[PDB]
């Protein structure tokens, strides 16, 4: 009737690809940051910022090649191209690492509208929305690290690159300099993170054993109409393994699927709360229980003592060609080194 | 229209015989002809260091920084 | 007034015409993809 | 129609495969 | 259903439920502060990030009086 | 008073989600220790 | 009207062209370390 | 060791001596985990989606499935309309067998790789060494992330057993 | 040394909220022996 | 039959224990907040304001009194340091007594109307069923928060009819609580400029009387009324939760970046005041204009006060801390008693070195000693067999200025490696660690907690948003879906 | 004295492991 | 000087009876509302 009614009318209808409404926020935002890191990790050089070579102009194959974040002195500006770093040049605003901006805020108003996107299909569909939920799992481990980690750091250099090996070396970076590995966050974060791997390993491959025969073929995968109201598996046979293998299993396909959502996302929530703690620097360092120990009695080793020794040499090593903007030059004498190597 | 209807389709591979390798050579002049070192301002393997400038460039300044990439990538 | 904040007006008009542009070119194809009641 | 939409994706991606398999061939 | 004495003033406040301005009402009035309120998150952001410099206005910890 | 609530509902924990909230407690239990006595 | 599985055949050793041509350029030009 | 912090003295000393981030069966595995809790929580959430109306909205969600049952206790056509409107039609498994197939494929087939990550890096041939690989034409290194990597590599290769070695190069 | 206020934060973080949960299965069990009628409902 | 997480929903269809529910949750938010600052008080050490200010003993609810306006206590000592014969009721411990006396009847409150929940007044007139008009509640009480915001900014804030903000100069030394006027221009959004917070709560309050002007007359559209479902009440939760988190990080966001709302004299430093030696400078700046009016070198350094000095230090910094180590910053070193004065360090040739400083990210550095133009001239070396630059070749002496150090020369290398190391960490103070049992590694300031918790709180209220927003746009089909 | 609460926990631990496998809430059919 | 064992004990000798005594008020409830049948029995 009405020209929202045309629009609206417009955007919902059956066609190859879904538009929608947050299609409009979407498309755009997410085909600019898709193409944005396409062409910063073939064309673009981290030579400025860096010092480094992240581009395939620049001999880097896939796994060497990145977007890599701006310099230091850039702070936390955001980088526009109109701004008044780049002042309209295109050139200049890729050479200060503005593509890395330009990927992140589009990215994350791609996520805003690939969130959209799963409410406003299951409306027409017409069921209930926990896609839309836990895809906010992803949303909170690309917000609190890709932005809430370096605007608590001293500048948006301190993030992850939008590359291969510079999310390596931000692994690495994170254990020297913050010891993450031994934050209670991280660890309810891979016990999700194994364990929802877990759980689609054994549903997996326990409905595909514990099939009905509805065929005379030996292939099971063609004994199967999509609109049948039979289950396709005994639930009762493969509750009765479990219980003698495992000694406790589900007896219920609702609690089931809705325990394979919460063990995978609840583990980038919990992961993200840490990472978010890390912006602050208010790391779990050290056991001061453990330090003042081996502090007065210079015989006393743990495994955990062990782990400060390595992290000295990450603090120290890669310190100097981490961060060429501090110019850190350090002589050879300072370097822990152990012995004879 | 079904997909695979079209790419079996004779019509579909008279119009993409001459598209596609009008569009890679472009993709190759491209590179060969110099250009994408200007666009986007990559150093040429003959330019990460110059005669004068013998140490790894970066940028100190928030505002000139604009300023002093004019002067990084002159020489 | 100064060299931002021109700068940053003009990008808030070329912020309105690319909002502009995709709004405009969507209502005139809405007219004419109307579907049959 | 969607001629629009492949071709977004496509154009591009065979343009960059053209400066990909030049730059196996730049040497210093 | 138990009157008392404040129950009985602000009776009228509550007595209308459900009705409703027919049509598209002041929705177009309220887009226009919408877009306008979009605006001004966007300058009082990019003041405070000096990306957006304003003459006179700098962005440090300044003297307050004392 | 005024009458009954016509919103009285009852609360169910079953036996199975029983293990489930004390295996959650005490595992965060000793995963946090170590950190709190630090 | 072309067979499909013509279409899979020759796109399918076009990309096998296209790779083995990357892997060349790991041991040939710039990023060899020659 | 078996301990936790004992395991990551074995993450960082074996990241130093063997490189196994650039070794492309951990790269596998990742993908095979990451994929893992993907297809899980993806499924997981399909499955809850499309629940049928059996109980009423003060009692719970679950004691709609009475045990044993026969009849189906999700709406699979309306799950796979959603994922086939989600991304697109023609990339939506009908078949509930082959979906319940790959979520076994998956991880276990990145796990089986991973863990022949470790086993032929036990015998030292590590992963990728890009290290002083983009030279210019002078001749001078320019660094990569790699050459960034192997700092990293270093600083924890010269500080694994600080007293255990006596010469220039950890043969074990 | 440690924090003599963390066995504080450690056993009553354990009794207090498990001790809470045994609640809500005991009021459970008592609502289903409540309704059935036989020998414990009382 | 309801699970344990939804057993708080019986409030659903009763407006009129939602209140006594709403009460209740505010008995214990103000009985919180009375009962946490009688423990601060119990605490606190008002001995020295200058060398222990309130954010190195761990206050963290005692910097929001004393930011609108409340220096004096009962006990006759001040944050400002002048002495006060009566503070009347609003002091410390008037507040927290007073949070405490509203908490008691905001219980007895919840109460009544928990007990008393049939009334007229939530019925509706036309059908008879618990109803509220959620567009004019919206209207009162958006009213309500125009007048509380008009009525802050004109008369709190400005002195009209009240104290004022604690205002600061720019290097935290002087400090106090004054009248504001308000900046009308683009100087108001400077958020360093405390005229520009007048200026808001004054502005935006009128906006906000209004507004509920407006959304009291005017009814919703037919479209709007269907569209956000306004009928239901989770739409203004799913809502309230929006306008929530979206208010946690901005407080969070400028406590940790400095606001004129977060004063350094009150929250302690932030991190970008040791990234960017905004303290280091000054210091300098102030001696740079001593010695050019015709000084020595250590009556130079005297005129530098305490305090200063004091923001010039890493284990001031909020980056510094650990998250599972507890308690004030003062257990992490000790009180602090003296400045030790500023070590000038000069090799046998005689340049002035100056210690190069450790950075927020490393908790190891190396101690080096760095000239003017960069060059490494002397450090102190991990490996000593083939040193080149050791402190014992390179023969530096250290020469002190100021503090009780005021004229000393050390020139031995055993005692010009213990002065080199703590002059990394940049000023060198003297502590009292046996009062406090201090361990020895450094703690948090509360800047570093309320962002802590704020903007982990703020993550978790965005997952708030998505469920109780979906809940209330499907609420047809959360007993699950039709199949046909 | 402080390790005895880690003991604690972890045998405490296994104590509701052993409970929720042998006195598990049996599921029956109908 | 005081016994750091002693927090231990009055707050595990308030806690564990007292929260043992509401856990027989409250079945004693659910009981009541177990046979009494109506919209709490469940
Ligand atoms: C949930 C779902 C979300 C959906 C995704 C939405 C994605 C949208 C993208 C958001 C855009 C945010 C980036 C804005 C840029 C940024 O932040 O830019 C940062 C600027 C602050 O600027 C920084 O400010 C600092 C403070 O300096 C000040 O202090 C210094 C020492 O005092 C000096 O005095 C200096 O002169 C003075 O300016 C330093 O100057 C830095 O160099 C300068 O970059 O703030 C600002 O623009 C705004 C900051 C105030 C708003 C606070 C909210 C945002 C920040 C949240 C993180 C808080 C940190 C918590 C960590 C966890
Ligand atoms: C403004 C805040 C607010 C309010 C008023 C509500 C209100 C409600 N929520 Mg909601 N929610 C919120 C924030 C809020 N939520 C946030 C931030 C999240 C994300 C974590 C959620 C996630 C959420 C889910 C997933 C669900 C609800 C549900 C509900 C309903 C019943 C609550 C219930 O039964 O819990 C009862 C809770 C308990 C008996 C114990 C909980 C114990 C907690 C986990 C630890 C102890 C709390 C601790 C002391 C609090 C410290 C204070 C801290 C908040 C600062 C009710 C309408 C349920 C619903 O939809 O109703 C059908 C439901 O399923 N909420
Ligand atoms: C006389 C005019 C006047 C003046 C001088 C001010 C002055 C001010 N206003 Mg105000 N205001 C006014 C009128 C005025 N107001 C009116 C009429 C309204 C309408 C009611 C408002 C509404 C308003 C709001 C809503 C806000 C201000 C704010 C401010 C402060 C700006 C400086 C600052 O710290 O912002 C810093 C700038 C921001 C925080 C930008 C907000 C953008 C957000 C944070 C983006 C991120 C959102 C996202 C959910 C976060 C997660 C993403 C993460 C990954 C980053 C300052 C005190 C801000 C404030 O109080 O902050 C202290 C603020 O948020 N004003
Ligand atoms: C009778 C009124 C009253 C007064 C005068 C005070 C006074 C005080 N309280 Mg208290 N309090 C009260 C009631 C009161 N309280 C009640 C009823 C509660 C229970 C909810 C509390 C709970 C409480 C806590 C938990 C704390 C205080 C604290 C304080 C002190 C500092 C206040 C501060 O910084 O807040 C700052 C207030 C804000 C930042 C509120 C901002 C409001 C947001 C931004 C509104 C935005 C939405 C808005 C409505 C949108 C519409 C805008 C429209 C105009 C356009 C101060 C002495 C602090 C303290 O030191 O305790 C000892 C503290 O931590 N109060
Ligand atoms: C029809 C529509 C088609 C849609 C296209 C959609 C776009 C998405 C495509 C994403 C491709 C991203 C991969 C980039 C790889 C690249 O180009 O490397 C191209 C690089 C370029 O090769 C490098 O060239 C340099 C030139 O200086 C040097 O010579 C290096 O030595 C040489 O390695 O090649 C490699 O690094 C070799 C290995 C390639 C490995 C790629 C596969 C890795 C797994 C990724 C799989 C992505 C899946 C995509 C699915 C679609
Ligand atoms: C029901 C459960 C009831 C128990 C609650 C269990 C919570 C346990 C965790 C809190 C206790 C751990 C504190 C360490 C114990 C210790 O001794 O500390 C003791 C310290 C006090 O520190 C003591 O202070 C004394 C003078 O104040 C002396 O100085 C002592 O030397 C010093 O040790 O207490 C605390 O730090 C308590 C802090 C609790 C408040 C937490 C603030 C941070 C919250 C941020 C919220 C973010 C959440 C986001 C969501 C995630
Ligand atoms: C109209 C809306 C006006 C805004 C709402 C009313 C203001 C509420 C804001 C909170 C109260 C202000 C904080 C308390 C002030 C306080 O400490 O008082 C204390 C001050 C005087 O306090 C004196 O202060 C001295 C210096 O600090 C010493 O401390 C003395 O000990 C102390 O007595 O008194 C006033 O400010 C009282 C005025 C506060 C407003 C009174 C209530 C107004 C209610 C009117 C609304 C009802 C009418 C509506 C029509 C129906
Ligand atoms: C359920 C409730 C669970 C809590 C139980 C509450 C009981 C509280 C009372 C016992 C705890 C009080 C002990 C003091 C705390 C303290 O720190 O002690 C701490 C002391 C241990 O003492 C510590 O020991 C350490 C090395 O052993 C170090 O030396 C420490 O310095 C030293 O303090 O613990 C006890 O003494 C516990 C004793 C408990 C056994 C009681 C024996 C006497 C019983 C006689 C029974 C007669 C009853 C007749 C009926 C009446
Ligand atoms: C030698 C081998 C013999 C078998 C060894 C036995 C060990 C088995 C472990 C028992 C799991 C008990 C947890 C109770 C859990 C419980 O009782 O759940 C019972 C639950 C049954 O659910 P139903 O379908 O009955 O529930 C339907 C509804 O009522 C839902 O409430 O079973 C499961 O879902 C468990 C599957 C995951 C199993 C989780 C195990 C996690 C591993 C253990 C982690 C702790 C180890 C800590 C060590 C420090
Ligand atoms: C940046 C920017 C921009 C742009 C954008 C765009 C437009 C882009 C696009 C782009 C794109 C979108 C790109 C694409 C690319 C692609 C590629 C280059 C691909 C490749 C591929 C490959 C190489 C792969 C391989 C393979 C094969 C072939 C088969 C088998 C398998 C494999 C996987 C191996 C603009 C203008 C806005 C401006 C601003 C900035
Ligand atoms: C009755 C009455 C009264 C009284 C009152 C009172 C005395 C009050 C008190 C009150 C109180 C005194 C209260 C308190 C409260 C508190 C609270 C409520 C708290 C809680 C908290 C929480 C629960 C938290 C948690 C946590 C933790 C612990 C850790 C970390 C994390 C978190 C944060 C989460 C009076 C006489 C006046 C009047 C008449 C009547
Ligand atoms: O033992 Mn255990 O860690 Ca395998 O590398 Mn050689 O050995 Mn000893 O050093 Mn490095
Ligand atoms: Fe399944």
């Amino acid at each position: 009737r009405g020209l929202f009614d045309l629009v609206d009318d417009w955007l919902k209808k059956d066609r190859f690809v879904f538009v929608g409404w947050s299609g409009l926020l979407l498309f755009p935002t997410a085909y600019l940051a898709a193409g944005g890191w396409m062409t910063g990790t073939t064309f673009v050089t981290s030579w400025y910022t860096h010092g480094l070579a992240s581009s395939y102009l620049e001999g880097c194959n896939f796994l060497t090649a990145a977007v890599s974040t701006p310099a230091n002195s850039v702070g936390h500006s955001l980088l526009l191209l109109w701004g008044p770093e780049a002042q309209g040049d295109f050139t200049r605003w890729c050479q200060i690492g503005g593509l890395w901006t330009f990927v992140a805020l589009h990215g994350a108003f791609g996520l805003i509208g690939f969130c959209l996107r799963q409410f406003e299909i299951a409306r027409l569909v017409g069921i209930r929305p926990y896609n839309a939920i836990a895809f906010s799992g992803p949303i909170a481990v690309f917000v609190s690290v890709f932005l809430l980690y370096p605007l608590g750091q001293a500048s948006w250099f301190f993030a992850p690159s939008f590359g291969v090996a510079a999310i390596f070396r931000f692994l690495l970076f994170l254990q020297g300099f913050h010891n993450w590995t031994l934050n209670p966050f991280h660890m309810m974060g891979v016990a999700g993170i194994l364990g929802g791997a877990l759980l689609c390993a054994i549903h997996g491959a326990t409905v595909e054993n514990t099939l009905f025969e509805d065929g005379d073929a030996a292939n099971t995968f063609r004994a199967f109409t999509p609109t049948q109201s039979e289950e396709t598996y005994s639930m009762v046979t493969a509750n009765r393994f479990w219980s003698q293998i495992f000694g406790v299993a589900f007896s219920n396909k609702r609690w089931l699927h809705f325990f394979m959502l919460f063990v995978p996302v609840t583990g980038l929530w919990t992961s993200s709360i840490g990472i978010v703690g890390l912006a602050l620097n208010l790391r779990a360092y050290d056991f001061v229980s453990q330090e003042l120990r081996a502090a007065e009695d210079p015989e006393f080793e743990t495994f955990y003592t062990k782990n400060h020794l390595l992290d000295e040499g990450i603090r120290a090593w890669m310190a100097a060609q981490d961060q060429p903007h501090e110019n850190f030059v350090f002589p050879e004498e300072v370097l822990p080194r152990g012995n004879a190597l | 229209r079904p997909f695979s209807d079209i790419i079996t389709s004779v019509r579909y591979w008279i119009i993409h015989s001459i598209t596609i390798p009008s569009l890679f050579v472009s993709g190759w002049l491209f590179i060969s002809t110099g250009l994408a070192y200007d666009v986007f301002g990559t150093p040429r393997p003959n330019e990460y260091f110059t005669q004068d400038r013998q140490q790894v460039p970066l940028v100190n300044d928030r505002f000139s920084a604009k300023q002093e990439l004019e002067d990084l990538t002159k020489g | 007034m100064t060299a931002s904040l021109s700068n940053f007006i003009a990008s808030l008009i070329a912020g309105g015409v690319v909002v502009g542009v995709i709004a405009i070119a969507l209502i005139v194809i809405s007219k004419s993809d109307r579907i049959l009641r | 129609f969607r001629w629009l939409a492949i071709h977004g994706l496509a154009i591009p991606t065979v343009f960059f495969l053209g400066g990909i398999t030049a730059m196996q061939f730049i040497q210093r | 259903a138990l009157r008392t004495r404040l129950g009985e003033i602000l009776r009228p406040l509550n007595a209308e439920y459900g009705k409703v301005a027919p049509g598209w009402g002041t929705t177009p009035i309220m887009g226009i502060v919408m877009l306008a309120f979009l605006i001004f998150l966007v300058i009082i952001l990019q003041i405070y990030n000096s990306s957006l410099i304003i003459e006179n206005v700098d962005v440090d910890w300044a003297n307050g009086i004392v | 008073m005024t009458g009954p609530n016509p919103n009285k509902q009852a609360v169910e924990l079953n036996r199975t989600s029983l293990y489930w909230g004390l295996l959650l407690i005490f595992v965060l239990a000793v995963l946090f220790s170590s950190y709190f006595f630090n | 009207r072309i067979p499909l599985w013509l279409v899979g055949l020759v796109g399918g050793l076009a990309v096998i062209t296209m790779l083995s041509l990357f892997f060349y350029g790991s041991y040939s030009g710039l990023g060899s370390s020659l | 060791p078996l301990g936790i912090s004992g395991t990551f003295n074995f993450m960082l000393v074996f990241q130093a001596e063997h490189n196994i981030l650039m070794h492309p069966f951990h790269m596998a595995g990742v993908a095979g985990v990451f994929g893992g809790s993907l297809f899980s929580a993806m499924h997981g959430s399909l499955v809850t989606s499309s629940l049928i109306r059996e109980t009423t909205e003060n009692e719970s969600t679950n004691y709609g499935y009475k045990f044993g049952q026969e009849e189906e206790t999700y709406n699979i056509v309306a799950a796979h309309g959603y994922f086939g409107r989600l991304i697109f039609q023609y990339a939506s498994f009908n078949n509930s067998r082959a979906l319940h197939f790959f979520l076994a494929l998956w991880p276990v087939v990145g796990i089986w790789i991973t863990s022949m990550g470790i086993s032929t890096m036990a015998f030292n041939l590590n992963g990728f060494n890009f290290n002083q690989s983009v030279v210019d034409s002078q001749g001078r290194v320019i660094n990569t992330w790699a050459d960034i990597l192997n700092r990293a590599n270093l600083g924890i290769e010269v500080m694994h057993e600080r007293n255990a070695h006596n010469f220039p190069l950890d043969l074990a | 040394e440690v924090q003599f206020g963390a066995y504080l934060a450690v056993l009553l973080g354990t009794f207090l909220p498990a001790l809470f949960l045994v609640n809500l299965f005991i009021q459970t069990e008592a609502r289903k022996a409540g309704k059935a009628g036989g020998q414990d409902s009382d | 039959a309801l699970p344990w997480y939804r057993v708080h929903t019986v409030v659903l269809n009763d407006p009129g224990r939602l209140i006594a529910v709403h009460l209740m949750h505010t008995a214990l938010v103000a009985g919180w907040a009375g009962s946490m600052a009688l423990y601060e008080l119990a605490v606190f050490d008002p001995s020295d304001p200058v060398l222990n200010p309130m954010w190195r003993q761990g206050m963290f609810v005692m910097p929001f009194m004393t930011r609108l306006g409340i220096t004096d206590s009962w006990g006759g000592w001040s944050i400002t340091g002048e002495s006060v014969s009566n503070p009347g009721i609003w002091s410390f411990e008037g507040v927290a007594l007073s949070h405490i006396i509203l908490s008691g009847m905001c219980f007895l409150a919840a109460i009544w109307h928990w007990v008393y929940w049939d009334l007229e007044l939530f019925r509706d007139p036309r059908t008879g069923e618990p109803a509220l008009d959620l567009p004019k509640i919206f209207g009162i009480h958006l009213f309500l928060s125009g007048l509380l915001c008009f009525g802050f900014g004109a008369f709190h804030v400005t002195g009209l009819f009240g104290p004022g903000i604690w205002v600061s100069d720019a290097y935290g030394i002087t400090g106090k609580v004054q009248p504001v006027a308000p900046a009308w221009g683009a100087d108001g959004f400077n958020p360093f400029n405390p005229g520009g917070i007048a200026a808001h709560h004054i502005a935006a309050g009128i906006f906000g009387i209004f507004a509920g002007i407006f959304h009291l007359t005017v009814r919703p559209p037919q479209r709007l009324y269907r569209a956000l479902r306004m009928g239901n009440i989770e739409t203004v939760l799913s809502s309230s939760i929006s306008a929530v988190f979206f208010a946690a990080f901005v407080t969070s966001g400028t406590m940790w970046y400095g606001a004129a709302a977060t004063p350094i004299e009150l929250f302690g430093p932030t991190r970008y005041q040791w990234d960017s030696g905004y303290f280091q400078q000054e210091i300098e700046r102030q001696v740079e204009t001593s010695v050019s009016e015709g000084l020595s070198e250590s009556q130079a350094w005297s005129r530098i006060p305490d305090k200063l000095a004091f923001y010039d230090y890493i284990g001031n910094n909020p980056a510094k801390g650990g998250l599972f180590r507890a308690g004030p910053m003062n257990k992490g070193d000790g009180i602090a008693e003296a400045w030790l004065g500023h070590p000038i360090f000069r090799d046998k040739e005689g340049r002035e070195l100056t210690v190069r400083r450790m950075p927020a990210f490393f908790e190891t550095f190396p101690v080096i000693l760095v000239d003017k133009d960069g060059i490494i001239r002397a450090d102190i070396p991990f490996r000593r067999a083939e040193s080149k630059y050791s402190i014992e070749q390179v023969g530096v002496t250290v020469d002190f200025y100021g503090g009780k150090l005021n004229g000393q020369t050390f020139k031995d290398a055993p005692t010009v490696k213990k002065f080199a190391r703590k002059a990394q960490l940049g000023e060198v103070f003297e502590f009292d660690r046996t009062s406090l049992e201090s361990d020895g590694v450094f703690r948090s300031s509360p800047r570093g907690w309320y962002t802590y918790g704020h903007a982990n709180f703020a993550l978790l209220f965005f997952f708030g948003h998505l469920w109780h927003g979906g809940r209330t746009i499907f609420r047809d089909v959360f007993t699950g879906i039709g199949a046909e | 004295m402080e390790a005895l609460v880690y003991t604690f926990l972890l045998i405490g631990t296994l104590m509701v492991i052993f409970f929720a496998v042998f006195f598990r809430e049996t599921p029956r059919i109908l």
